[PDB]
């Protein structure tokens, strides 16, 4: 599963809709909080669309739960993200994963 | 040989590149489906399409190389990202 869990809400109406542009910024970590990617260190909204298997599960199924304005954590296990064979040099095999994503506007 | 605009080229180019390593983990097969596309760049805008393209997208694409050929040389898998962080940013300039 994935678990989400408000940090700071939104107006709890306007969800992206499957098909729309999703602007996010986030932090993600390794469960102990190691820091491995955050587009707020670039200073650069990650955008991408909503449906289209581009993103892991976790995060399909996470973010479509948001609504604009909404910042929340993500608890994604293993299985909605990188699986047992993770992503190799930055994400391990069976990785419980942490991400801190706000979303700042639909497009 | 056969005619197709660099847009095109570049763009399912991309598309298939990342699927081989993002999806499959094939970073052998990335780099196939990456360093034709690389080639035709260095050998010479020919129309004034593949010009302009060049100009708005050429340096980018030239900068994503570099940071493949770091990886080649240091295993580091960061360089890698920087490589691909520059990728993402000209396909989605080209849709
Ligand atoms: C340098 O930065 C990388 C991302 C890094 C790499 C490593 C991971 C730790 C991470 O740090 O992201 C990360 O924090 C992370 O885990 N993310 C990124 C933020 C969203 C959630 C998650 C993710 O889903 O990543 C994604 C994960 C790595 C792979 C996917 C998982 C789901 C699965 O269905 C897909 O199957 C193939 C692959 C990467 C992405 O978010 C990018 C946008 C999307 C893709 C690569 C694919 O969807 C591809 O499909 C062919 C596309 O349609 C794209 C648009 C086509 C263009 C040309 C490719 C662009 C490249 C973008 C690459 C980016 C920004």
């Amino acid at each position: 599963g994935v678990q989400v869990e408000t940090i700071s809400p939104g107006d709890g109406r306007t969800f992206p809709k499957r098909g729309q542009t999703c602007v996010v910024h986030y932090t993600g970590m390794l469960e102990d909080g190691k820091k491995f990617d955050s587009s707020r260190d670039r200073n650069k909204p990650f955008k991408f669309m909503l449906g289209k298997q581009e993103v892991i599960r976790g995060w399909e199924e996470g973010v479509a739960q948001m609504s604009v304005g909404q910042r929340a954590k993500l608890t994604i296990s293993p299985d909605y993200a990188y699986g047992a064979t993770g992503h190799p040099g930055i994400i391990p095999p069976h990785a419980t994963l942490v991400f801190d994503v706000e979303l700042l506007k639909l497009e | 040989r056969v005619a197709i605009l660099w847009h095109e080229m570049w763009h399912e180019g991309l598309e298939e590149a990342s699927r081989l390593y993002f999806g499959e983990r094939n970073v052998k097969g990335m780099f196939e489906v990456l360093e034709p596309l690389h080639a035709m760049m260095e050998r010479g805008p020919q129309t004034l399409k593949e010009t302009s393209f060049n100009q708005a997208y050429g340096r980018d694409l030239m900068e994503a190389q570099e940071w493949c050929r770091k990886y080649m040389k240091s295993g580091n898998v960061k360089d890698l990202t920087q490589a691909w962080d520059l990728y993402y940013h000209v396909f989605r300039r080209i849709s």
